[PDB]
C-alpha cells in the first residue's frame, strides 16, 4: 500500500515521447518490441485472457468496463463469418491528443497489441480507423506496416509459424460521431456515420456482420506489455478497482502545456503544477477544474484540492474520466462563454437520428447564447437544469449524455454567477 | 415448448422466443406509442417514442428493437415512463411549425393524438423554430419537409419495398434534410402509397390537397378494380 | 363583446381572413356551418362555399 | 380555469404562441375531451328545487 | 537525446498515401466471399 | 449550408470530369483491401481520391462513383453530404481551418482570426476575390496541447502570433510552404520547460520479462 | 338546389350500432328483423421483426442506408 501512488520512471509503458534514437522496426527492436513474442503468440489465448483478468486492466476512453469481459464475448465458436479487431484512433472531445502521439512515434507497438489481440482471441484481421485529420501521421503508421511487411514478420505466417493475419489502415472522413464504438463500425461498411442500437452487440453482428470487437489505443498498446511481462506488475499502480498508468495530459493555461504519463491516483495540484510548468498566475487564480477532456463535468478549487484521479473517485466526485484536458481555467475568463462554445461543438457534431439528443442540444445551445447576453428569469436557469435530466439515458449513443453533463455542472458549482449575470442584464435593460 | 414468460404489469403471457416487447404489449392489448416503428418495414429506432421502464434496472430502455429474455416484468405505466413519454414529446414538438389549420391531416395526425395522450400541457422554447425549405418531389405528391419530423420512415419503405433508391438524410444536428439531393422528379410505381406512410402532414396527396378534413367523411367499403388482386 | 351580425374579416391592406379549416363547423353545435373549400391558382388554400343558417344558428 | 390544457382551452397568446397550446386547442375543438367511463348522478338547488342531472 | 527524429514525413504529398496502398497490395488473401456479391445485384 | 443541389452550370452533369487509368489502379487496391460481396464500403475512400485529384467534386464526380461501384447514386449523395471533408462547393488551392473550441478560444484564439482577417481581407465562410484563400473555423482538429491551431492542406501549424500569421501568409503568398512542425521551439510535442521526461537511452528486451 | 346542400329521404341512413360481439350482433339483427350480411374479423398477424437481422452477413435483407 501507497500514499496513493506516483510516478516512477523505467516502469513506464512505452518510451519515446519524442526523438529518441532510433525510429525503425530496427527502432522498436532496439527499444524492445517483437521481442520472443513467437512463443508468446504459440502459448495460447487463455493465457492472454487470465493475463488480461489478472492484470485488471480497465478500459480507456471512458468506458468504465472491463477489457477481459470484451475479448472473453469474443471467444466464439468459428462459424463461417471471420472474427474482427477494430482499433478506434479518432481524436474529438477537444483536449484529447491522446494517440496522436502513439501513432506518430510507436506505431510498431500498435502492430504488436493488434497482432496479440487478434492471435489471442480467434479474430482474423485488424482494420485501424483513423481520423481524416491525420494524414501525415497516417502515412507514417502506411510506411511503419509497409516495413513489417518488409521483414515479413505479420500477415500470412506470422513470427514465421502457421497463421494469416492482415492489418488495414482505414482513414475517416471527418467526423466525431465515428470515434464512438458502433458508428465507427457503418462508417468502415461504406455507410454513412450512424450508430447502432445497442443490445444487438457488436459482438455478435459487427462489420458487415462478423462478430468482431472495437479496441482504443492504449489498451492495445499495453496488451503486448501485460503479456511479454510479469502479472501484478501492472496492477500495483493504484487501487484494486482501477490500476495502471494513464496519459495524464494539460491544454488549458498553465506554463507549457503538454502531455505525460503517469499512475491511475495523483494529488492533482502536484500533477498540474510539478510535472508540466506551473498555474498561470499561482495556484489561487485558477477558477475551474476540468477533468475528463470536453465529456465530464467541471470541479470548482475546494473540491478538487483533494481529488485523486481515480475512476471511482471521480464518480464520488460525480465527474468522469478522460484525458488531455485535465486542466484549469483562469478567473479572467467567462466560463458561460466556454460552455456555450463546446455546446456549439456538441450541436455541430451530433447526428440526427434520436429526437431527444437533437432538440435539447438545439435548446441548451440557444439558451446557452442567451445566458451568455443573460436574457432571461432564473427559472429558465432551472428549466436547463430540468432538460439536462430529461436528455440523459433516453439515447442511442454517449453523446447526448456528454452534451448533458458540463450544463449540469454548471448548473451544480455556479449557481450565483449565473445569477449576478443576468441581474446585470437586468441592470443594463433598466 | 419455445415460450418464454413476460409479466405485462404482472400478467404472464407466453412470447416466441427472439420477438420485440412491443409485439408482447399488443398481444396483451397495450399499445406503446410510436413513430418510427412500423409493421411492415424494418425496424429502426429513431423516435425515442418506444420506451418503457423495465424493473431492476436503472436505464430506460426502448421497446420497437428490443430482444425479450427469459420471465421479464414490463412497466408501461409507472412513473419515470410517463415522464419519459412527456420528455420526448416535448422534444418533438419545438421545430415543428404552427400549421395545425392548414396542415392536411386535422383529423389524422399522429403528433396531435399521442400529445393528448400522453404529451405536456405546456411548451417552452421561446426562440428558435428552424425552417427546412421545402421541394418538388412530383406532380401527385405535394411535399413540404418542414412538418418533416425526420421519423426515417418513408426512406425505410422506398429502399426495401419501393426498391427506388431516390430518399436520403442529408446533414447533421438540427439539419437533417430528409428528401433528394438532384431536383429529380421522384417518379415510381407505389409512389402514391407513400402519403400514408408519413405519419405527419409532410407528405400529403397533391390533388386532393385542400378538398376535405377526414371528420366529415363517411368510411364505406369497397373493392380495387382495374388490378386483379383487389 | 355583444354576439350579432355574423361577419367575416380581413388582413390589414389584405385578402379574406379564412383558411376554410373547418374548426368552426366542427364546433358549431347547431351545425349550422356549412363548408366546401378549395384552393386557388395563388397556392395557399381557399373554400369556395360558406354557408351560416341564421334559421339555425344559436348565437 | 384550469391549468388542466387538456381539459379547458388555452388562452390566446398563449395559443398564437405555442406549439402544444394549439395542439390542444385544435384537437379539443374537434373530438372533445375524453372522458372516463361510469355513470354518475348529481343534483344541485335550482329555484324550483332539486335539479338532477345523471 | 536532444534531436527531432521525425521529418521523414515533410515530403509526404497528396497521394503518397494511396501510392502506398497500392504499392502494398501483395502476398493477400482472398478476402472470402459470402455467397453474392453485393445485396443488390 | 444549402444542401439542395441548385443546379447552377459549372455543375449540372455532365460536367466534363474523369479519372486516369492509374487512378482506376488506386480504385482496385481500394477494392482490394476490402472483402468481397460488400464492395459499396469503399464509396468513401475512392469519392477522397475523386477529392484529392479534383479541387473539389461536383456532381459529376460522384455520379462517376456511382457508375464505377455500382450502386445507386443516393447513397453517395448521403456520404458526401455527410461528412465535413467533402466540399461541394469550389474552394482554393489553399484552404485555411482555425481550430478554435474550448482550449483554443482559451488560448487567445481571437487575435489570430483577427490576423488572418486583416492580412488576408476577407470575412470567414466566404473566399477571396480569386483562388487559394478560403477560410474557415472548425472544431478539434486533434493538437489541443498548443496554440489555437492552423489547418492548411494536409498540414499543421502550431505556436502561434500575428508576426508569425504575417511569415505564414507571405511565404504561402511566395509560395515557400515552410515545415509543419511547431514554432517557438519545443520542435515536439513536448515538455517545453525542463526536460521531465525519462533522459537515459532505454534498453528494452534486457530487463523484466517473463515466460518469453 | 336552393343552397348546394344534401338532403336526403333516409332516416335509416345515419345509424350505426356498436356491439361487443358477432353472436349478440346476429341475434340482434333477427330479433329486430331485417336482413343483414356479417362479415368476419381481420387482424395483424404476428411477424418475427429483428433489427440483428436487419444488419445480416450473407443473406439478402440489408437496409443499404443505416
Ligand atoms: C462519446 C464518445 C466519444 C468517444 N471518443 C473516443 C475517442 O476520442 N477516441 C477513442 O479511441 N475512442 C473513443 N470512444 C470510444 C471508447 O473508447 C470505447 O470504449 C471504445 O469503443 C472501446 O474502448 P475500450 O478499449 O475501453 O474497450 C468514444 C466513445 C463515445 C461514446
Ligand atoms: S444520441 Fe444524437 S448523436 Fe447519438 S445516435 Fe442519437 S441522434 Fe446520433
Ligand atoms: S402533422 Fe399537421 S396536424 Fe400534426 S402537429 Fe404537424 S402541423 Fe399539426
Ligand atoms: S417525410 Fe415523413 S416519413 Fe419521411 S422522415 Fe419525414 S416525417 Fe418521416
Ligand atoms: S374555417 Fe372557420 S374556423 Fe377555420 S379559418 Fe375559416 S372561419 Fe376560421
Ligand atoms: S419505435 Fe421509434 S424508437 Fe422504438
Ligand atoms: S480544440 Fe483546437 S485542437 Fe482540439
Amino acid at each position: 500500500k501507497t500514499s496513493f501512488g506516483s510516478l516512477k520512471d523505467e516502469d513506464r509503458i512505452f518510451t519515446n515521447l519524442y526523438g529518441r534514437h532510433d525510429w525503425r522496426l530496427k527502432g522498436a527492436q532496439s527499444r524492445g518490441d517483437w521481442y520472443k513474442t513467437k512463443e508468446i503468440l504459440l502459448k495460447g489465448p487463455d493465457w492472454i485472457l487470465g493475463e488480461v483478468k489478472t492484470s485488471g486492466l480497465r478500459g480507456r476512453g471512458g468506458a468504465g468496463f472491463p477489457t477481459g469481459l470484451k475479448w472473453s464475448f469474443m471467444n466464439k465458436p468459428s462459424d463461417g463469418r471471420p472474427k474482427y479487431l477494430v482499433v478506434n484512433a479518432d481524436e474529438g472531445e477537444p483536449g484529447t491528443c491522446k494517440d496522436r502521439e502513439i501513432i506518430r512515434h510507436d506505431p510498431h507497438k500498435l502492430v504488436e497489441g493488434c497482432l496479440v489481440g487478434g492471435r489471442a482471441m480467434g479474430a482474423r484481421a485488424a482494420y485501424i480507423y483513423i481520423r481524416g485529420e491525420f494524414y501525415n501521421e497516417a502515412s507514417n503508421l502506411q510506411v511503419a506496416i509497409r516495413e513489417a511487411y518488409e521483414a515479413g514478420l505479420i500477415g500470412k505466417n506470422a513470427c514465421g509459424s502457421g497463421y494469416d493475419f492482415d492489418v488495414f489502415v482505414v482513414r475517416g472522413a471527418g467526423a466525431y460521431i465515428c470515434g464512438e464504438e458502433t458508428a465507427l463500425i457503418e462508417s468502415i461498411e461504406g455507410k454513412q456515420g450512424k450508430p447502432r442500437l445497442k443490445p444487438p452487440f457488436p459482438a455478435d453482428v459487427g462489420v458487415f456482420g462478423c462478430p468482431t470487437t472495437v479496441a482504443n489505443v492504449e489498451t492495445v498498446a499495453v496488451s503486448p506489455t501485460i503479456c511479454r511481462r510479469g502479472g501484478a506488475w501492472f496492477a500495483s499502480f493504484g487501487r484494486e478497482r482501477n490500476s495502471g498508468t494513464k496519459l495524464f495530459n494539460i491544454s488549458g493555461h498553465v506554463n507549457n502545456p503538454c502531455t505525460v504519463e503517469e499512475e491511475m491516483s495523483v494529488p492533482l495540484k502536484e500533477l498540474i503544477e510539478k510535472h508540466a510548468g506551473g498555474v498561470t498566475g499561482g495556484w489561487d487564480n485558477l477558477l475551474a477544474v476540468i477533468p475528463g477532456g470536453s465529456s465530464t463535468p467541471l470541479i470548482p478549487k475546494s473540491v478538487c484540492e483533494t481529488v485523486l484521479m481515480d475512476f471511482d473517485a471521480l464518480i464520488q466526485a460525480q465527474t468522469g474520466l478522460g484525458t488531455a484536458a485535465v486542466i484549469v481555467m483562469d478567473r479572467s475568463t467567462d466560463i458561460v462563454k466556454a460552455i456555450a462554445r463546446l455546446i456549439e461543438f456538441y450541436k455541430h457534431e451530433s447526428c440526427g437520428q434520436c429526437t431527444p439528443c437533437r432538440e435539447g442540444v438545439d435548446w441548451m445551445n440557444k439558451v446557452m447564447a442567451r445566458f451568455v447576453r443573460g436574457d432571461a428569469r432564473p427559472a429558465e436557469i432551472d428549466s436547463l437544469w430540468e432538460i439536462s435530466k430529461q436528455i440523459e439515458g433516453h439515447t442511442i449513443c454517449a453523446l447526448g449524455d456528454g452534451a448533458a453533463w458540463p450544463v449540469q455542472g454548471l448548473i451544480r458549482h455556479f449557481r450565483p454567477e449565473l445569477e449576478e449575470r443576468m441581474q446585470r442584464f437586468a441592470q443594463q435593460h433598466q | 415448448s419455445n415460450l418464454i414468460e413476460v409479466f405485462v404489469d404482472g400478467q404472464s403471457v407466453m412470447v416466441e422466443p427472439g420477438t420485440t416487447v412491443l409485439q408482447a404489449c399488443e398481444k396483451v392489448g397495450m399499445q406503446i406509442p410510436r413513430f418510427c416503428y412500423h409493421e411492415r418495414l424494418s425496424v429502426a429506432g429513431n423516435c425515442r417514442m418506444c420506451l418503457v421502464e423495465i424493473e431492476k434496472a436503472p436505464k430506460v430502455v426502448a421497446a420497437c428493437a428490443m430482444p425479450v429474455m427469459k420471465g421479464w416484468n414490463i412497466l408501461t405505466n409507472s412513473e419515470k415512463t410517463k415522464k419519459a413519454r412527456e420528455g420526448v414529446m416535448e422534444f418533438l414538438l419545438a421545430n415543428h411549425p404552427l400549421d395545425c389549420p392548414i396542415c392536411d391531416q386535422g383529423g389524422e395526425c399522429d403528433l396531435q393524438d399521442q400529445s393528448m395522450m400522453f404529451g405536456s400541457d405546456r411548451s417552452r422554447f421561446l426562440e428558435g423554430k428552424r425552417a427546412v425549405e421545402d421541394k418538388n418531389i412530383g406532380p401527385l405528391v405535394k411535399t413540404i419537409m418542414t412538418r418533416c419530423i425526420q421519423c426515417t420512415r418513408c426512406i425505410r419503405f422506398a429502399s426495401e419495398i419501393a426498391g427506388v433508391d431516390d430518399l436520403g438524410t442529408t446533414g447533421r444536428g438540427n439539419d437533417m434534410q430528409v428528401g433528394t439531393y438532384i431536383e429529380k422528379m421522384f417518379m415510381s410505381e407505389l409512389s402514391g402509397n407513400i402519403i400514408d406512410i408519413c405519419p405527419v402532414g409532410a407528405l400529403t396527396s397533391k390533388p386532393y390537397a385542400f378538398t376535405a378534413r377526414p371528420w366529415e367523411t363517411r368510411k364505406t367499403e369497397s373493392i380495387d378494380v382495374m388490378d386483379a388482386v383487389g | 363583446r355583444f354576439r350579432g351580425e355574423h361577419a367575416l374579416r380581413r388582413y390589414p391592406s389584405g385578402e379574406e381572413r379564412c383558411i376554410a379549416c373547418k374548426l368552426c363547423e366542427a364546433v358549431c353545435p347547431a351545425q349550422a356551418i356549412t363548408i366546401e373549400a378549395e384552393p386557388r391558382a395563388d397556392g395557399s388554400r381557399r373554400t369556395t362555399r360558406y354557408d351560416i343558417d341564421m334559421t339555425k344558428c344559436i348565437y | 380555469k384550469v391549468d388542466d390544457a387538456k381539459v379547458s382551452p388555452p388562452k390566446r397568446a398563449e395559443m398564437k404562441t405555442s406549439m402544444e397550446s394549439l395542439i390542444h386547442h385544435f384537437k379539443l375543438y374537434t373530438e372533445g375531451y375524453q372522458v372516463p367511463p361510469g355513470a354518475t348522478y348529481t343534483a344541485i338547488e335550482a329555484p324550483k328545487g332539486e335539479f338532477g342531472v345523471y | 537525446n536532444t534531436t527531432y527524429k521525425n521529418l521523414q514525413h515533410h515530403d509526404y504529398s497528396t497521394y503518397t498515401f494511396l501510392d502506398l496502398n497500392l504499392d502494398l497490395s501483395k502476398f493477400r488473401m482472398p478476402q472470402p466471399s459470402s455467397g453474392r456479391e453485393s445485396p443488390r445485384h | 449550408a444549402l444542401f439542395v443541389h441548385r443546379d447552377t452550370p459549372k455543375n449540372n452533369p455532365e460536367t466534363p470530369f474523369d479519372f486516369t487509368p492509374e487512378n482506376y489502379k488506386r480504385i482496385e487496391a481500394i477494392v482490394k483491401n476490402y472483402p468481397e460481396g460488400h464492395k459499396a464500403a469503399a464509396v468513401l475512400p475512392v469519392l477522397d481520391l475523386a477529392q484529392r485529384q479534383n479541387g473539389w467534386l461536383p456532381i459529376s464526380a460522384m455520379n462517376k462513383v456511382a457508375e464505377i461501384l455500382q450502386v445507386p447514386p443516393m447513397r453517395v449523395y448521403e456520404v458526401a453530404t455527410f461528412y465535413t471533408m467533402y466540399n461541394r462547393k469550389p474552394v482554393g488551392k489553399y484552404h485555411i481551418q482555425v481550430c478554435t473550441t474550448t482550449p483554443c478560444m482559451l488560448r487567445n484564439s481571437d487575435s489570430i482570426l483577427e490576423a488572418i482577417q486583416k492580412k488576408l481581407g476577407i470575412k470567414v465562410g466566404e473566399t477571396t476575390p480569386d483562388k487559394l484563400f478560403t477560410l474557415i473555423e472548425v472544431e478539434c482538429l486533434g493538437a489541443c496541447v498548443n496554440a489555437p491551431m492552423v489547418q492548411i492542406n494536409d498540414n499543421y501549424y502550431e505556436d502561434l502570433t500575428p508576426k508569425d500569421i504575417e511569415e505564414i501568409i507571405d511565404e504561402l503568398k511566395a509560395g515557400k510552404i515552410p515545415k509543419p512542425g511547431p514554432r517557438s521551439g519545443r520542435f515536439s510535442c513536448e515538455p517545453a520547460g525542463g526536460l521531465t521526461s525519462l533522459t537515459e537511452p532505454p534498453k528494452g528486451p534486457g530487463f523484466g520479462v517473463q515466460a518469453g | 338546389p336552393l343552397m348546394g346542400w344534401a338532403s336526403t329521404a333516409d332516416p335509416l341512413s345515419n345509424l350505426v350500432l356498436t356491439f361487443s360481439t358477432k353472436e349478440d350482433a346476429i341475434a340482434f339483427a333477427e330479433k329486430n328483423g331485417w336482413s343483414y350480411d356479417v362479415e368476419e374479423r381481420k387482424v395483424p398477424k404476428p411477424k418475427s421483426k429483428s433489427y440483428g437481422a436487419n444488419f445480416s452477413w450473407n443473406k439478402r435483407t440489408r437496409v443499404s442506408t443505416k
